[PDB]
């Protein structure tokens, strides 16, 4: 059940923005950061806690 | 009596002026407050990605 | 002019039991000749003296 | 000095231990402006002002007494801080005739 | 401390004769202030201003 | 009571005219009431004088 809820929520991993059981949510990436225009950017790095 | 009064008048002026400048500057620019708008803007782009 | 005048001032200040160094008197003559109000000048020394006592 | 000046602010008003803040900060500012005095020390000169003042208010007997009290005062213990103490009492000296108007009707203005 | 008790009984006689109007506890604060060093002009000036202020606040 | 205020107003009004003044009785009547409400003679004098300074400039 944990696998199903997690999978169903993440829309097969195609949502990396939050988990929700919604099939009518628009898939949007966050707008360009504040300081991007100053610092450029580099790749984002995630964590485990 | 005048000389002592004179010397005291100038000294108050200098002191009071320091305090008033410090007060004007603090509300006029506060680096603390500027950051919380920015943190809050960072939050908004992430919100619009979640819906 | 400066040295001789300083020597005379220094001796008077010592009679008065008044803590002043060599350095004050030389600077004092130079201001007085370019024009400094004697009331202004005096007040500056009295005040400066009071502050070293409060700090010390 | 801070604990002492403060305790004065509480006692004088007879009430308030942070409601006297206004008066404290004010006392601190006042003390923070540098007064210079007219005559510093000499026991005889301050004592004399108090004697003349005595005569002037018609409390001649008391003026006579004050001299006994002054000598007594030295013998219970010698003061280095007397001119200032004797001054403070001087500035707070009053006349036994007349009132200072109303100052309990003056608040309403 | 023995010393401290004797001085105040003679001191209270002058102040009450001369009209000053300070209770015991306050008269001790000023003696502390004068021993730690204070300009005499400031001390009289505050006492007079606090007194004038106090009477109006009350009323 | 009505007589008493009036007799008082009158003795003062004879005296005022003698030392000369542009003031009417009605403002002089207020002054008595201001003194009677307490208030140090120097504060009372300054404000009266000042009003007179302000009037003369204005007209």
């Amino acid at each position: 059940d944990k696998f199903e809820k997690e999978t169903r929520g993440s829309l097969f991993g195609a949502l990396v923005h939050s988990r929700t059981n919604d099939m009518d949510i628009k898939l949007d990436m966050p707008p360009v950061p504040e300081n991007a225009d100053l610092s450029g950017l580099a790749i984002k790095v995630p964590q485990s806690i | 009596d005048i000389v002592n009064l004179q010397v005291e008048m100038i000294k108050q002026f200098h002191i009071q002026s320091s305090e008033i400048q410090m007060l004007l500057e603090r509300y006029s620019l506060n680096e603390s407050l500027v950051s919380e708008i920015e943190k809050l803007r960072e939050e908004n782009k992430r919100l619009r990605a979640n819906f | 002019a400066v040295r001789e005048t300083m020597d005379v001032l220094l001796e008077i200040s010592r009679l008065l039991n008044t803590g002043l160094d060599m350095e004050t008197l030389s600077i004092c003559v130079r201001l007085c000749e370019q024009g400094i109000n004697p009331e202004a000048l005096s007040s500056v020394i009295k005040e400066l003296r009071r502050a070293s006592d409060t700090l010390k | 000095p801070n604990v002492l000046l403060q305790n004065l602010c509480c006692r004088i008003l007879g009430k308030g231990e942070a409601d006297v803040a206004q008066q404290f900060q004010y006392a601190v500012r006042v003390i923070g402006s540098n007064f210079a005095p007219t005559v510093e020390r000499d026991e005889f000169l301050v004592t004399e002002k108090i004697k003349k003042e005595f005569v002037r208010q018609r409390r001649e007997a008391d003026g006579a007494l004050f001299s006994e009290l002054h000598r007594k005062l030295q013998s219970q213990g010698v003061l280095k801080n007397r001119w200032s103490i004797l001054y403070l009492l001087l500035s707070l000296s009053e006349d036994p005739r007349k009132q200072p108007n109303k100052t309990s009707s003056f608040a309403a203005l």
